[PDB]
């Protein structure tokens, strides 16, 4: 609904400052996290973040760590709510791909150079991420030099590929509609003389379907195209409407010729499940 | 070396008063602004607001910051920008704007050797877009973004676009977080607003939008139509089946009622009738006929 | 040039903890406003948002200079170095100034010590709407402000003739209501600390009958 | 390319009467329409920068009137030295001028 | 404040003429520099502009390639060079600087070029 | 649902600091609220609060007023979201009893 | 969510003092001028360090250099749950906390009382 995703990371940077070089003590100094306000640290910013913060309990969660040759390590514990523009034309059978662009703000590419440390073991802890709905399929690290009207700045990109699990939706939104259609099919085994029973069936089914559809469409944002679940619900609603209008056609020509009515009822009993199974199969084969 | 550059900076700030605009006596400061919209945020229809993430660039001429060294442009840190004078551009209609501080203040300062400054910020402006929802959901809007100076009248600080006004406000290609609307184009303008304190220069920028009618079609009109058809079926039933036709009528009338209610909840609590309101009223009339 | 000399001479021997005329007479403060927009009046929380340009002007015989320039026009870099009255809004649930891009403040020190201090505010004021006659109800609910620590013997507020001036009244977010007028008022209240001069601005809202007329009736 | 249709093509008017010139832009030009007065055998001189803003040194009998596309230049008490060409040029995009109106005395 | 153009030129058809515009009273790095042509008894026409701080030059689509605009920051001069010229561009060439609201406040004086044999 | 309530109060404290005593002037000094960062004020906290904030418009809403005998008067304008668990076993015919605890 | 009184105590030999009092119950602003360990919660989401009205902290300098540093803080920690037995499930919500920037060779943590009687 917000087209974003929140991730908490241990973001570490390592540069080489020749002015912070000492050759008296042989140990890797670890200073308090408050001396970082007196050194130079690169002006790194995430381009597609919306709300982020360095965790500040019990202190400002940052690490500064010098080395006897000038190398400086500088870690933070960030929680970025990055922007994740999603293509929901296959929802919920969709694979999303949204990134985390790490760019330097002030310094052009002739003043700073970004590179992943290790280039494949730079980003760790991805195979331990357990999401409740999605499931990380792949992740990639990219290195570019973007161009703005003020220069050409370096950029790193960390990109995931989230494949949505379909168990929850099969449980919540496909099965109720399928079983409501099965219930609607009951209106054919009732004798065509019953006028209240069959009507009850078809009308309760129609209302239930439309209600379900609107509720599910609300749980998502105002997306202007037809998702996959919307296509399934529209197909189920077409099947229900057709069942109701077939009861109505039977009731129209019942008094005139009941033989044709019984023939139509048998034909319906035979050919509603077949067409529904064919539509269901072509659906689950076009999207999966 | 770096001591020559430290000496240059200390000579620049030695005897500098950041409470005085450049050319306080014999000049009117000329701030050449510019905007780069990295992403047009989601237009909140309920609050009549809209979010926009920008690279707000400004550039004035400060004669008190002339130097002569090995480098031409001093690409300084964002903490030098607090020791010099920077125009106090505020957004006339912004509601709650945030300036990003991740991981360091998202600012920039380039001091050219002749004094020409350049000062960019990364903002997320949540401006107000008053909407006339009289063609809902077939409406088109022009969401403005007015920014001017605070505390500096027109005789002191004048704003101007840095390129041809048609090429100043640029929108990134992939920067469209609009899921409901459709950005058509920008349109800039410069005017002068009077006040009780003085005459101020105001730069305006309208982003023209155009709502997408797909979601409203699918979730209001189709259900409305299908409900009218489902109501109209009750005529082909014979006159002996009163229970059935009665169920048809009552259920359809109450489905139209709940559809009207559910359709009115999405919009702001407005006090006139939209187009969707007329469509739903006519379908309601049909089921009652 | 010489304006730096003036500003340096004004802040030499200046104590921004003592109100002007600390032991002589109360400080008379003239308050003006400019209502940009009166935000949505949500009855559920008994609150309403308003956005104003609060302006306060007083006399300070310590910021009195004598030079060719008549007025000193300054941004928010010199607001924290002179005395500034502690006006707070007594019926505001949550309110805050604006800081983008630079703190929205203005300071103009005239030649005879007269100081003008202007800032931009967005106040979520509170008013308990008597929800009878709903939706055929009319409200008139206020925005009250006063000094915090200075009682009536030290700080006295006073409206100007043309103090409160609304904007266009058309691009406001008053959906269910309709602005019909306003009126200013000054009184004196009693608190555990002392007697305070409380100013008020009453905005009159009349609920237009349209949304409820088509939603329930 | 924004084109500026300036009207009329050539007008003749006597001394001391109000006169008006029109300049209709094709596309949108907010208030970036300027009016220049070019006397014969001289370089054009800027009269109205932006819509309705007289340039320094221009008599108060010249007034502009701006809009999105239509713009107007009204001269009041017309003197005897106002016999020159009057070009209108937008600047919202790359500058394109109008054809100009040859003002005449009769 | 004061723009001084060159003198009149009498160039044979098929040659290149380079007109100069010396700005006295300001620095050209601050503003743009527009070049305008005007045929006899016709309307003004834009050729191109140059941003002397960078060197970014834009031209009218019908003048691209034919004309080029360069600068000289040391002497505060703008040069306009007509690469290949026919017998039709016998116009008056003005040099102007952008004003307050993107108008052209200060114009030059005009170097009336003449193409003949 | 959150088992808490929100209250806005004018919290005021009064102690006697014998170091801030004067006798040359007879009036009660009302200093700017920025001097409260240079005096000693007690470390009073509310035990069952969840989110609290002194209102800060147009200035930090606090008062610091001295007396000629040393008595210091320190007031704030707080908005505390005190947490109080409720017993809904007799909902909606129930009486809640919940408090605000002030401790050093 | 959890709301704790996080007590820590180390020994700084640079803070030895001999005077009329044994312990110095100093303000919470003195604790910003000495070294204090940078403990952080490995699975915290958004924790706050209450500072109403004054910063909620406490620093006691014993005469032999032993420091006591107490904070009052609300931690909004994570607790991954397996809901296969819902609504008849049982969880074990962890609260892990360690140091930032100080490895095991530099700063080691311990419980002050018996580990059973600490939390
Ligand atoms: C419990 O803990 C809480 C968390 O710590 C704590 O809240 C914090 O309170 C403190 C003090 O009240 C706050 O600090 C003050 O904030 C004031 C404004 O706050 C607004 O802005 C901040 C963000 O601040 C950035 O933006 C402003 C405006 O541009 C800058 O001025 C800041 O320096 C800072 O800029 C940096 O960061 C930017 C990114 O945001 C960068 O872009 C930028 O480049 C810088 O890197 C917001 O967070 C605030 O929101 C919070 O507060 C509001 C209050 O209503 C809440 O409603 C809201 O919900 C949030 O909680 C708010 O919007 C600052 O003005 C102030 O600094 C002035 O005062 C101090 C003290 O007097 C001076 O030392 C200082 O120098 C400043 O004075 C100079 O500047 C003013 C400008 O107005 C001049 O008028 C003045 O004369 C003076 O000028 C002189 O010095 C200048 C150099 O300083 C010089 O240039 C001049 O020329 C001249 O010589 C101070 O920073 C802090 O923000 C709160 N933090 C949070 C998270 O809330 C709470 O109080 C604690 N509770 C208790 C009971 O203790
Ligand atoms: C935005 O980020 C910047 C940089 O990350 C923050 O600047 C830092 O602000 C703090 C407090 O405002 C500074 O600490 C102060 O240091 C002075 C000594 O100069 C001390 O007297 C104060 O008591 C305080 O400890 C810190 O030096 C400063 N760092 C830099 C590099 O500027 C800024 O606070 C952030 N703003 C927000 C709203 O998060
Ligand atoms: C998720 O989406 C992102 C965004 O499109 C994908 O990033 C793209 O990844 C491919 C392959 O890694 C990049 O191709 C590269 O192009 C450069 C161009 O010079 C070439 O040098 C490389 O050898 C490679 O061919 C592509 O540039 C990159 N797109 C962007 C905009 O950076 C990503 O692959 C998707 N998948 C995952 C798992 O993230
Ligand atoms: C706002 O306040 C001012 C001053 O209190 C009011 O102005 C007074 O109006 C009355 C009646 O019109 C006059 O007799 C006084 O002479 C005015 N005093 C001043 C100082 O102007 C004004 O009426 C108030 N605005 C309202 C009530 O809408
Ligand atoms: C005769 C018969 O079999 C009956 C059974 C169902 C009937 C339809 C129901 C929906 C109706 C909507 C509109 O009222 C137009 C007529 C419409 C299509 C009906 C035509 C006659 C049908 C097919
Ligand atoms: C400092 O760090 C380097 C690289 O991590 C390591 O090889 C070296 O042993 C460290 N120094 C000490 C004293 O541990
Ligand atoms: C100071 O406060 C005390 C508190 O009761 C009061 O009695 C006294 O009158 C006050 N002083 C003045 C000058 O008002």
């Amino acid at each position: 609904v917000n087209m974003d995703y929140t991730l908490t990371m241990y973001f570490q940077q390592a540069w080489r400052d020749k002015r912070l070089s000492y050759n008296v003590i042989p140990l890797n100094l670890t200073l308090d996290n408050r001396v970082a306000d007196q050194l130079w640290v690169p002006d790194t910013y995430f381009l597609n973040d919306k709300k982020s913060f360095v965790h500040g309990v019990t202190v400002k969660n940052r690490m500064i760590r010098l080395h006897p040759d000038g190398t400086v390590l500088y870690g933070l514990r960030i929680t970025t709510t990055a922007a994740c523009m999603m293509d929901l034309r296959r929802y919920p059978l969709d694979e999303q791909n949204c990134t985390l662009e790490i760019e330097s703000y002030g310094y052009t590419t002739d003043d700073i150079e970004f590179y992943w440390r290790g280039d494949d073991n730079a980003v760790t802890g991805v195979t331990k991420i357990e999401l409740p709905q999605f499931s990380i399929v792949d992740y990639k690290l990219i290195t570019k030099k973007v161009v703005f009207s003020t220069g050409s700045y370096p950029r790193l990109s960390l990109s995931f590929k989230l494949k949505r699990n379909i168990g929850y939706f099969i449980l919540q939104t496909y099965m109720p509609s399928i079983l409501i259609t099965i219930l609607s099919w009951v209106s054919f085994w009732i004798n065509y003389d019953a006028s209240a029973a069959r009507v009850a069936l078809g009308i309760t089914t129609v209302l239930t379907m439309t209600t379900i559809n609107t509720h599910l469409r609300e749980t998502l944002p105002k997306i202007p195209y037809v998702k996959a679940i919307d296509m399934y619900l529209m197909g189920c609603f077409v099947f229900v409407f057709m069942a109701l209008l077939e009861y109505a056609l039977v009731n129209y020509i019942f008094f005139s010729q009941p033989a044709r009515a019984a023939a139509i009822d048998r034909w319906s009993r035979i050919f509603f499940p077949v067409v529904f199974s064919f539509f269901n199969i072509v659906y689950w084969l076009y999207y999966v | 070396n770096t001591t020559v550059f430290t000496r240059i900076l200390d000579r620049l700030l030695d005897g500098y008063d950041n409470r005085l605009r450049p050319g306080l006596g014999e000049r009117v400061t000329e701030v050449k602004t510019d905007i780069f919209v990295t992403s047009f945020g989601p237009v909140s229809d309920h609050d009549m607001e809209y979010t926009i993430d920008v690279f707000f660039r400004q550039s004035w001429k400060d004669e008190r910051l002339k130097f002569k060294g090995p480098m031409t442009v001093l690409r300084l840190n964002n903490l030098m920008a607090s020791k010099i004078w920077t125009p106090d551009t505020f957004f006339h209609n912004g509601k709650k704007s945030v300036a990003h501080n991740m991981t360091m203040p998202n600012k920039l300062l380039r001091i050219t050797e002749d004094g020409t400054l350049l000062y960019t910020m990364r903002l997320t402006v949540r401006a107000e877009c008053p909407m006339h929802l009289e063609d809902f959901p077939m409406d088109a809007h022009a969401c403005p973004l007015k920014f001017g100076s605070y505390a500096y009248t027109r005789a002191e600080v004048v704003y101007e676009w840095t390129r041809e006004p048609a090429r100043s406000v640029v929108v990134a290609e992939d920067g469209s977080r609009l899921n409901q609307y459709d950005l058509l184009g920008q349109t800039v303008d410069s005017g002068i607003v009077q006040s009780s304190t003085g005459e101020y220069v105001v730069m305006t920028t309208h982003f023209h939008l155009k709502r997408k009618i797909g979601y409203f079609v699918i979730q209001t009109y189709l259900p409305c139509i299908m409900t009218v058809i489902l109501s109209q079926v009750s005529f082909w039933l014979n006159r002996e089946s009163v229970p059935a036709r009665t169920v048809f009528g009552v259920t359809t009338v109450l489905t139209m009622t709940t559809l009207s209610i559910s359709a009115r909840n999405s919009l702001p609590k407005v006090a006139y009738a939209t187009a969707m309101d007329w469509f739903i009223a006519v379908c309601y009339a049909f089921v009652f006929s | 040039g010489d304006v730096t000399v003036i500003l340096n001479n004004l802040l030499e021997g200046y104590d921004n903890k003592l109100r002007p005329d600390i032991g002589v007479k109360p400080t008379l403060i003239h308050t003006d406003m400019y209502v940009n927009s009166i935000g949505p009046v949500n009855a559920i929380n008994m609150e309403y948002t308003i956005d104003i340009f609060f302006a306060q002007t007083w006399y300070d015989r310590r910021l009195k200079f004598n030079s060719t320039i008549k007025v000193l026009r300054l941004n928010s870099n010199m607001v924290g170095k002179i005395w500034i009255p502690d006006t707070f809004f007594r019926n505001s649930k949550k309110a805050d100034a604006h800081w983008i891009t630079t703190p929205n403040r203005m300071l103009r020190i005239w030649n005879d010590g007269r100081v003008l201090y202007t800032l931009r505010l967005t106040i979520d004021a509170e008013c308990q709407l008597q929800l009878h006659n709903f939706p055929m109800d009319e409200h008139s609910c206020p925005l009250e402000f006063s000094s915090y620590g200075y009682p009536r013997e030290e700080i006295v507020y006073q409206w100007k003739r043309s103090s409160v001036e609304v904007g266009d009244t058309r691009s406001w977010r008053l959906y269910q209501f309709s602005f019909v007028g306003l009126r200013n008022t000054t009184e004196v209240v009693k608190t555990t600390s002392g007697d305070y001069v409380v100013m008020s601005v009453y905005f009159d809202l009349s609920r237009r009958m349209g949304y409820f007329t088509i939603q329930t009736y | 390319n924004i084109v500026m249709t300036q009207s009329p093509k050539s007008m003749s008017m006597s001394v001391g009467e109000r006169v008006t010139l029109s300049c209709k832009a094709s596309e949108y030009v907010g208030t970036y329409v300027s009016w220049y007065q070019q006397k014969p055998e001289q370089s054009p001189k800027l009269l109205i920068y932006g819509a309705s803003n007289r340039y320094t040194g221009v008599p108060d009998r010249f007034t502009g009137s701006g809009s999105a596309t239509d713009f107007t230049l009204t001269i009041g008490s017309v003197q005897a030295e106002d016999l020159a060409d009057y070009h209108c040029g937008q600047s919202y995009s790359y500058p394109t001028f109008g054809a100009g109106t040859k003002l005449e005395l009769k | 404040v004061q723009l001084q153009q060159s003198g009149a030129e009498l160039v044979k058809p098929g040659a290149s003429v380079k007109l100069s515009c010396t700005a006295s009273g300001f620095n050209i790095k601050d503003t743009y520099m527009y070049w305008v042509k005007q045929r006899p008894e016709q309307g003004l026409e834009w050729i191109g502009r140059i941003d002397p701080a960078n060197g970014d030059t834009k031209y009218d689509p019908k003048f691209q390639g034919k004309a080029t605009i360069t600068t000289d920051t040391f002497s505060n001069t703008a040069y306009l060079q007509l690469s290949s010229l026919t017998s039709e561009d016998t116009a008056v060439y003005y040099c102007a600087r952008k004003g307050l609201r993107w108008a052209m406040d200060y114009w030059g004086q005009g170097t009336s070029v003449t193409v003949s044999t």
